[PDB]
């Protein structure tokens, strides 16, 4: 789904369609530079989606003392110190669900138990 | 007079752009100054990577005699730096225009940016350090 | 309330009075107290004028 | 049903340009086709 | 030994240091010692400039001498109270002196006010460019009792009695005509910082971007910058509206005038996360639509007339867009000829904080939130006060000296009457409470000049620390009248007023203190030099983790290691050598660092708590051997609270801060491994808790025991008792 | 030290060599580094010319064929003071420096930007292997135009009018097949093919 600039000049290649051949070309609106298509893939949409969870995923996560502190173990370092928080998506059908980042092996897992 | 195209001779001469810090700058900038005379001496290691200077001793000690030059960028493209003064005394088309000519010449271009940063360990420096939190 | 640490949900974190009035309140729900009360006020102090206007 | 992955696949029928115009039939789709039961009625609660 | 830690009960010792440093009215005489000592040479200074160089009118006439009638004024000066009677010498006046003759206890000022010429017949030209007397006359205005300026602010006990004037008289209202007086502060939304709102459905809006802005206070500069965003649909579309342009504007045309022609580097400067797409998706739009202009100029070439009367022009100066775009638009970041760059970057960021909201990545504002508030106080509405009626005075110097075409220069009687209208609007705007000259109570806020309550020493005390916003004559019942989380420890959660105002009027607790502003020029000085990234040439790319800076809400720079920048701007404010005031908070979720440092926050002390320790686990800095000496100072009848700051023992927190701070209630709570109930990465303890109160909630004996509303009656009750209320 | 450098003492530019003489920092914004003694076709005019309708401009070349084919007051007034510098910086910016080469292939347009003239300090090795130190008065940077051949602002307006709720998504293709406002560059060829 990520966007094409034409190296001319950083502008939005617009898809378009090669009559004879018959495949798809981004030329730029602006400049007749045209540049061939990667994926018949053109425009994605996801109407509903649980992303964006990872969002500000800090290598100084703990650094700041007011995110609380758990015992539970990365299954990569099992040091029992590590640093939780809720989910990063603010909306009122969000879940309970939690997510665990461990300083000694700096990696980030759910709280899924099961 | 003077032709109004402007000279690309001076154009090949490699340029370090400094940034300074305050103290220096104020004393550097003067116009009083700048008379020619030798300010201070730079080092470059062999293998490179590490810039110092070393201030002679006119600053009258009252300011680093060493400073260390960190390259922020090590290559610097498209920075170059041209001198100005002035000259001796569907298909419509726009006739006038009203230019202005000056006299230009092009004389430098800039390779590397690099910053003066006071050394520590400097025994005439961490006064400045005093300095700048008082003010 | 910034004594506590983030995400809790706990009710003592989230504003439960606990303790009674004999052995007497701790800050936290002091203050949520205060909330209580003020809330109180504030919709009666309210109330009064409009409910006067329809009753007129 | 069979498959497990709900999709469904459609094409403008005529005897190009389809950006501007296909995305206003998705979003004709999406917010204007009824499905079942009455509009301006949501979730509805079964009581005991 | 004296490194031992701390029991809760000592801590009893240091509010007593506190007290006896910083006093009860401290804010208001602050504000006022800051009023007077500056922003009064300030204020004129600034305006200073007035000349009529009258070389010639017209040409020539050969050609003439140019006339040059240079006005400026140098130092000002005050004086003490010294009023004298009709016919008679002046009096050295004493506060009980006015008080019983119905004066004003005012002082008089007096300012110093400053040909030679060039010459140009038309041909060469541009370089073709009085006092009369000293330190004239200009007015008296009222002073501050116990002000640096008063007479008491320096008797002894026995000199304060010679004079006869109660030694318990702890405080600063004013004296008019004879009438204790005493002006309450005002609290308002802060400004030049970044709000969104999300407008009703029905409005062709959904998500707004509001910004304020002022100059300290010139024109007022209000300069009301929103951001809409259009449709909920394919109408997704962003417009701007931009003084004085009249239309809705697409923000890429925006950004092309602004002088960013690819839409690539627009794409850069509202999405920072390359790989994220979906700000991308919704941006399209916004893209298709500036798709029509390509270059800087032609999109400036848009009308957005709204007048006035068009000059020079073809349909619109190039010149007359860009002179708008620096002049006027966004007053605070710059605002003179050279820094598109700085507002591209501003605006993209506030584009990108808009385009959050609309994509539920980040919640909704919170405008009831007490720190993005701020409290207006004597010196700042002094200074309004000062400032208008001042260019009343240069309105009417203008004058009459156009008038003196023939003979001669005044320099001396026009400013007697000046005096007058100085000193009446002064007298007015203190005693009749109307906010303003006489413009027909126009914009008087009323409540600004409130009589001072002295029946009880208590009541009293619980006047001058108060407050009041204006919200409406009814009022709403889902807006700040409830009490906010943000409140804690800062305005008491019991001392208010009942009916019609429950809620509004609210009172200071016990140490809170007001914010006085500072410079900010050498904290960014400092910052540059210690590195940063001067916005004029950052890129994202190679900027990928990168943190923004803030200061006063504008964009600066961005910084690659905030850890090391923060801890020693901590360490170097600990030291002392910045004002302890200057207030600062690290994002580290958002990414983000903040430096305050304007005037009217509200800040509290705090115990510093040191996460490292020799002996062990954690501990609080300070020990016993201070709190020893603190004693010893105390009884000697030389530690002060100051003392215990200048070595990194306590520390001012604003209300901002806090949401990045975490609180031990007790200095013993967790701090190692019936009567009543009771993490390990403490920063801070409370002093004390029974310190979150106000004055007249004090008094309640074991409030914690009884149901708040019968505290709330009890503290409104009180100020209505008798008793004693002074001694004299 | 043990000698593993180069040592020499900078020297300062002569005081009376500086004076009635400015100099400039000169930037440009562009991907692909530009070097101006190649890619330009010398002879390269530097002007502080008005920026209004840049396509319309003749080019240098076409300029020289074209030369060889030749071949009651209110008398009461009050001014509201300014900063004589910051004068003098509003009067030398009315007009843009712009910069083309003979042939018309690139030109740019400079813009003054003041946030770090003053701090910065040129810094280049003499011949003699001393630094010449100049104080950097003011920085101007340079930006690419009409290279995509623009279009032109009235027929902008008109677009931007809503009688269409989309602009052509072909609308650049077509007036590039009609080939209206044809570069500085493609004018200049056009010229010399006349
Ligand atoms: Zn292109
Ligand atoms: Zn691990």
């Amino acid at each position: 789904t990520t966007f094409r600039f034409c190296r001319d000049c950083n502008n939005m290649l617009y898809p378009r369609e090669d009559k004879e051949n018959n495949r798809l070309l981004f030329e730029c609106r602006t400049c007749s530079y045209v540049e061939e298509a990667g994926s018949p893939l053109v425009y994605r949409h996801e109407l509903i989606t649980n992303i964006g969870e990872t969002a500000g995923v800090v290598q100084d996560i703990g650094s700041d003392p007011t995110l609380p502190r758990s015992d539970r173990e990365c299954p990569k370092c099992h040091s029992r110190e590590n640093v939780f928080f809720q989910s990063q998506q603010r909306r009122k059908d969000t879940s309970m669900v939690l997510f665990f980042v461990c300083l000694s092996c700096s990696h980030i897992f759910t709280s899924d138990q099961k | 007079e003077e032709s109004l195209d402007l000279d690309l001779e001076r154009s090949n001469r490699q340029v370090w752009l400094v940034r300074l810090p305050m103290f220096l700058a104020e004393k550097w900038r003067d116009r009083n100054n700048l008379h020619g005379q030798e300010l201070g001496k730079i080092r470059i290691n062999k293998d490179g990577s590490k810039i110092t200077l070393l201030l002679n001793e006119n600053d009258n000690d009252s300011i680093p005699h060493e400073y260390d030059l960190e390259l922020t960028k090590k290559v610097v493209e498209n920075e170059y730096v041209f001198t100005e003064q002035n000259l001796k005394k569907r298909d419509r088309y726009i006739p006038y225009v009203k230019t202005i000519p000056k006299k230009t010449a092009i004389v430098g271009t800039v390779c590397h940016e690099c910053q003066v940063m006071p050394s520590m360990n400097d025994p005439n420096y961490h006064k400045i350090v005093e300095q700048r939190r008082n003010i | 309330l910034p004594h506590f640490s983030k995400d809790d949900y706990s009710p003592e974190s989230k504003g439960f009075v606990e303790n009674s009035y004999l052995r007497g309140l701790t800050p936290q729900e002091f203050f949520f107290h205060a909330m209580g009360g003020r809330e109180g006020l504030i919709d009666t102090a309210v109330k009064t004028a409009e409910t006067g206007y329809i009753q007129r | 049903d069979n498959d497990e992955k709900l999709i469904i696949r459609c094409r403008v029928v005529r005897p190009a340009e389809e950006d501007h115009m296909l995305k206003k039939i998705e979003n004709t789709m999406l917010e204007n086709i009824t499905l079942r039961g009455v509009e301006n009625i949501e979730r509805v609660v079964m009581m005991k | 030994d004296e490194s031992a830690p701390i029991t809760a009960e000592d801590s009893w010792a240091v509010i007593s240091a506190f007290f006896r440093e910083k006093g009860l009215v401290s804010q208001q005489l602050d504000s006022f010692n800051q009023f007077v000592d500056y922003t009064l040479q300030d204020i004129i200074c600034e305006d200073s400039t007035l000349i009529l160089e009258q070389l010639a009118q017209h040409t020539t006439e050969s050609d003439n001498i140019s006339r040059k009638y240079e006005i400026s004024f140098g130092k000002i000066y005050v004086t003490k109270p010294m009023v004298n009677e009709s016919d008679g010498v002046t009096h050295a006046l004493y506060p009980q002196e006015a008080r019983l003759r119905n004066l004003t206890y005012s002082s008089g000022l007096f300012v110093d006010v400053k040909t030679y010429e060039a010459i140009d017949v038309p041909g060469r030209e541009l370089k073709y460019e009085d006092s009369e007397s000293g330190k004239v006359f200009i007015g008296r205005l009222p002073i501050m009792l116990r002000s640096k300026n008063c007479y008491l602010s320096e008797a002894t006990e026995s000199d304060l009695y010679k004079l006869k004037e109660c030694p318990f008289d702890m405080g600063g209202y004013f004296i008019i005509n004879g009438s204790e007086k005493v002006l309450i502060a005002q609290e308002r939304s802060a400004g030049n910082i970044v709000q969104v709102f999300k407008k009703a459905a029905p409005s062709p809006i959904s998500h707004v971007a509001e910004i304020r802005s002022a100059l300290e206070k010139g024109s007022r500069f209000i300069s009301t910058l929103q951001v809409k965003l259009y449709g909920r649909s394919s109408a997704r579309t962003i417009k701007a509206t931009l003084p004085y342009i009249k239309q809705d504007i697409p923000i890429v045309i925006i950004f092309r005038a602004l002088g960013i022609i690819p839409d690539g580097e627009i794409l850069e400067h509202i999405c920072y996360d390359v790989n994220d797409w979906q700000m991308l998706e919704m941006l399209k739009p916004c893209v298709e639509d500036g798709f029509v202009i390509q270059d800087r100029e032609t999109a400036l070439d848009f009308i957005g007339r709204r007048g006035t009367a068009l000059g020079i022009k073809k349909e619109k100066r190039i010149q007359y867009a860009k002179d708008i775009l620096q002049k006027e638009f966004l007053p605070h970041i710059t605002q003179l000829e050279g820094f598109e760059s700085r507002k591209a970057f501003f605006l993209g960021y506030m584009i990108n904080r808009l385009l959050l909201c609309a994509l539920d990545r980040k919640d909704q504002d919170d405008r009831d939130h007490f720190g993005k508030k701020r409290l207006d106080l004597a010196g700042p509405l002094l200074a309004q006060l000062f400032k208008t009626l001042f260019k009343k005075l240069t309105k009417d110097i203008f004058r009459y000296m156009q008038r003196t075409v023939e003979e001669a220069h005044d320099f001396n009687m026009k400013l007697a009457i000046n005096a007058k209208t100085i000193t009446s609007g002064l007298k007015y705007a203190l005693a009749t409470g109307n906010w303003g000259e006489q413009k027909k109570a126009m914009s008087s806020r009323a409540g600004v000049s409130q009589v001072l309550n002295r029946y009880t020493y208590s009541s009293t005390l619980s006047h001058l620390r108060r407050t009041n916003t204006p919200i409406g004559r009814d009022g709403k019942l889902a807006k700040p009248r409830q009490l906010h989380n943000t409140h804690w420890g800062l305005v008491c959660p019991a001392e208010t007023p009942e009916g019609q105002a429950c809620g509004l009027v609210k009172n200071l607790s016990l140490m809170s203190c007001i914010s006085v502003g500072t410079d900010p020029m050498p904290i960014i000085t400092f910052l540059s030099e210690w590195g940063m990234e001067p916005l004029e040439d950052y890129v994202p790319h190679q900027s990928p983790d990168a943190t923004r800076v803030f200061v006063n809400g504008v964009w600066h720079g961005v910084h690659r290691n905030p850890a090391r920048l923060m801890e020693t701007l901590r360490t170097l404010r600990r030291k002392g050598d910045i004002n302890p005031e200057v207030s600062m908070i690290r994002d580290i979720r958002e990414k983000e660092l903040k430096i305050f440092t304007d005037a009217g926050r509200v800040y509290r002390p705090l115990f510093i708590v040191e996460d490292d320790e020799s002996l062990g686990h954690k501990e609080l800095k300070v020990r016993k051997g201070h709190i020893a000496k603190l004693m010893a100072t105390e009884y000697q009848d030389e530690y002060t609270w100051s003392s215990l700051l200048n070595e990194g023992l306590v520390e001012y927190i604003d209300a901002e801060e806090e949401e990045s701070i975490l609180i031990a209630m007790q200095p013993e709570d967790l701090e190692p491994a019936a009567k009543r109930i009771r993490a390990t990465t403490f920063t801070h303890c409370e002093i004390h808790p029974s310190m979150i109160l106000g004055v007249a909630a004090s008094i309640i004996p074991f409030p914690d025991h009884n149901q708040s509303p019968r505290n709330t009656y009890q503290s409104a009750m009180g100020k209505q008792a008798m008793g004693v209320f002074l001694t004299n | 030290d043990p000698n593993e450098y180069n040592e020499f003492p900078l020297r300062a530019i002569p005081k009376e060599d500086l004076e009635n003489m400015r100099t400039h920092l000169l930037k440009f914004q562009s991907k692909k580094k530009i070097n101006p003694v190649t890619d330009f076709h010398l002879p390269v005019r530097l002007h502080r010319k008005d920026t209004r309708n840049l396509q319309f401009q003749l080019t240098r070349a076409e300029i020289v064929q074209r030369q060889k084919e030749i071949s009651l007051r209110r008398k009461t007034r009050q001014l509201k003071v300014l900063d004589e510098n910051a004068k003098k910086l509003r009067f030398e910016e009315f007009y843009p420096w712009v910069m083309e080469d003979f042939d018309g292939y690139n030109t740019w347009v400079g813009s003054y930007e003041a946030g770090n003239s003053d701090s910065y300090v040129l810094l280049s090795v003499e011949d003699d292997g001393s630094f010449t130190m100049i104080p950097a008065d003011k920085v101007y940077k340079f930006t690419a135009r009409n290279k995509y051949a623009t279009l032109t602002i009235d027929e902008a307006e008109k677009r931007m009018d809503k009688k269409s709720g989309e602009v052509p998504r072909w609308l650049m293709k077509h007036l590039d097949n009609i080939g209206t406002t044809t570069t500085r560059y493609d004018r200049t060829r056009r010229k010399l093919k006349a």
